[PDB]
């Protein structure tokens, strides 16, 4: 890790990732190097144990709208999981996809990135439409709850 | 776009805005007519899909607002404590003109400001206070920053004196309504900048130095006074009382930790610089009792 | 439970929600909450069904997720004087607008 | 006892009904009745938006407050789909409504 450092409490855990939304858990941790180290998917519905490393910025990627997700009620995931295992459970909110956020679902799905312009939607309304969740969203948003800080 | 103009449905939606700001800047009892000019203002705002339309919005909103308080700034050249109070007055409804401006303003607020702009980056449409005339921000935000030093600059310059001078006169003489002082330099120090970055910076600036200053100055002045010709077993009392009223006319005008500061500081000011009558009546009320001396020793 | 309705008085659109276990007196508060006129003195209900101040929206047919969320249900209008129908309102929003030109293709 | 209920009407006055705890969550609403108070006093008037348009809008901010009692992200809370057709009006009430 640069001078800007990352997660010194690194350890496997015993852990279970329990995938209960209908996207896939990509287990990431923004590693040492500020890069994110992705981890084995949960697809929807997937109880996989893991050797979870406490303190990680444990965002878990869904494949279906990918957005800022909530593991456990919260972005960040952390382990870790004790001589059994138990929640941890990486319980997967599912979150309750709003009007605003759903329609940027729907925008993804449906309309192409050359019609995102082409959009049947204003100007402004296609950046309102023309939203894409990444995997170092979660993974800066997790850099941030590590320190973080007002 | 599709369903309609969406940079020139800009323009109906000034003249509403224009109209109803104008019956609303510092005036006046709001009509319904022009709620529902509003009403359908912020419909035409909402749907005229603005790229330049809310900036543009904002622009013209922020322009009038300045030349309506370039108009108060044309009122407040009028005579003392009269248009003081007139003025007081003058942000007394025009706060309450930019807040219903707010409310002609707050479904305006979720349509055109708060989502990606000024509101959100204050380093592209201009910094802070409004804008350079192409803002994106709230309203009653607009009024506060261009109101300030019309406040500030021309009328404290006499009111900060007026206001020392009444303070004072609560010895005889007499400030405005003991809030209209209170309810005057907080319409002054109000534009504290409308996050209320601090309390003290206009606060401060437009009356806190003035304010310290002649805390100082009466208390330890009638502190001397009070030495000579009172019998000092009395200058206790009688200055006690006096910092008491006078503490209470700055629960009159406040500021919760600037006036008990420097009030208790002064209050010090008179009472520590009367040394060896401590210790020689001290040991005369200690013999001969005096709970003058033995109250206000103690 | 949270009933997802519109109580259309006259097309009147009231994107509310109401209570289900609640009696019929919600179907409106509130309408009654606000005119207070009884929930049998009006026929507000769940495509005519007799909605008795014993109902509740249980009773009203409606629930959170039958009078639903993702779509909040109608309520006809009818008020009547004590019991006596008035021309009860089923009213629903609208057929919507077509594909944008994707739609999918 | 504000109302209980703020009024989305649609086209030609087809009035949606909105509780007052789902109109909350539109600071929109919760600003326009309290600054055009004279006019919009829980009356949003979108006299042009279409109802089935406006109905699936609002129905989001009925799912919000659904997704909010559930707390626990969801409990038999359905997909929220926006068919294609919606989306093109839906964007507009959706500005409106500005959750």
């Amino acid at each position: 890790r640069p001078v800007l450092r990352s997660v010194n409490s690194r350890e496997p855990s015993q852990v279970i990732f329990c995938n209960r939304s209908p996207r896939v858990v990509l287990p990431v941790w923004l590693n040492f190097d500020g890069e994110p180290q992705p981890y084995p998917t949960l697809p929807p519905g997937t109880g996989r144990r893991i050797h979870s490393y406490r303190g990680h910025l444990w965002l878990f990627r869904d494949a279906g709208t990918h957005d800022g997700l909530l593991v456990n009620q919260t972005e960040l995931f952390v382990p870790s999981l004790n001589v059994d295992g138990q929640p941890i459970f990486a319980n997967i909110t599912l979150p309750v996809y709003t009007l605003k956020e759903r329609c940027l679902q729907v925008v993804r799905s449906l309309v192409k990135p050359e019609n995102y312009r082409r959009l049947d939607i204003v100007r402004s309304l296609y950046e309102d439409l023309e939203d894409h969740p990444n995997v170092q969203k979660d993974l800066e948003r997790l850099t941030q709850e590590r320190i973080a800080a007002a | 776009m599709s369903l309609k103009p969406r940079v020139v449905d800009f323009d109906e939606t000034w003249n509403k805005l224009l109209t109803t700001i104008k019956a609303v800047v510092m005036l006046e009892y709001v009509e319904r007519a022009t709620w529902n000019d509003r009403f359908s203002d912020i419909y035409a705002l909402c749907v005229a899909y603005p790229e330049p339309l809310g900036e543009r919005l904002y622009t013209e909103t922020k322009i009038f607002l300045e030349n309506h308080v370039r108009h108060l700034h044309k009122r407040v050249l009028e005579s003392e404590e009269q248009v003081l109070v007139m003025y007081h007055r003058y942000w007394e409804e025009y706060s309450k003109g930019a807040d219903y401006m707010d409310c002609l303003y707050r479904y305006l607020n979720t349509q055109f400001i708060k989502k990606n702009k000024l509101t959100e980056a204050d380093l592209q449409y201009g910094y802070g206070g409004v804008d350079m005339n192409e803002p994106l921000m709230e309203i009653g935000e607009l009024a506060l920053d261009m109101w300030r030093k019309l406040m500030v600059e021309p009328l404290q310059a006499i009111l900060i004196r007026m206001l020392l001078r009444e303070i004072k006169n609560d010895r005889g003489g007499e400030d405005p309504n003991q809030k209209v002082i209170h309810g005057v330099i907080n319409s002054f120090v109000h534009v504290e900048q409308y996050k209320k970055k601090f309390p003290l910076k206009f606060y401060q600036e437009i009356f806190e130095s003035p304010f310290l200053t002649e805390t100082g100055e009466y208390y330890k002045q009638e502190a001397s006074n009070l030495l000579q010709e009172s019998n000092c077993s009395q200058y206790m009392e009688k200055v006690l009382g006096r910092l008491k009223d006078e503490e209470i006319r700055c629960r009159k005008y406040l500021h919760p930790s600037s006036y008990t500061k420097v009030i208790h500081e002064c209050q010090q000011r008179m009472v520590a610089d009367h040394l060896q009558f401590l210790h020689a009546e001290c040991h005369n009320i200690i013999r001969q009792e005096k709970k003058n001396d033995m109250a206000n020793m103690y | 439970m949270d009933v997802f309705l519109m109580i259309r008085r006259h097309k009147t659109t009231i994107f509310t929600d109401a209570k289900e276990s609640s009696t019929v007196f919600e179907l409106k508060r509130i309408v009654e909450g606000i005119l207070k006129r009884p929930p049998d003195e009006q026929r507000l209900y769940k495509d005519d069904q007799l909605l008795d101040d014993g109902k509740t929206l249980g009773e009203c047919g409606f629930t959170s997720q039958t009078a639903r969320p993702q779509a909040p249900a109608t309520v006809g209008l009818a008020f009547r004087a004590d019991d006596t129908f008035e021309a009860l309102c089923i009213e629903p929003f609208s057929s919507p607008p077509e594909l944008p030109d994707v739609m999918k293709a | 006892m504000s109302q209980d209920f703020v009024t989305l009407v649609s086209k030609d006055d087809k009035e949606y009904e909105i509780s007052r705890s789902a109109a909350m969550i539109s600071p929109t609403l919760k600003a326009m009745i309290e600054g055009p108070f004279r006019e919009s006093k829980g009356r949003i008037e979108l006299k042009q938006f279409d109802s089935h348009i406006l109905e699936k809008a609002v129905e989001y901010l009925n799912y919000n407050l659904k997704y909010s009692g559930v707390s626990e992200d969801d409990d038999e809370i359905p997909e929220f789909e926006i068919p294609t057709e919606m989306s093109l009006e839906l964007l507009l009430a959706a500005d409106y409504l500005s959750i």
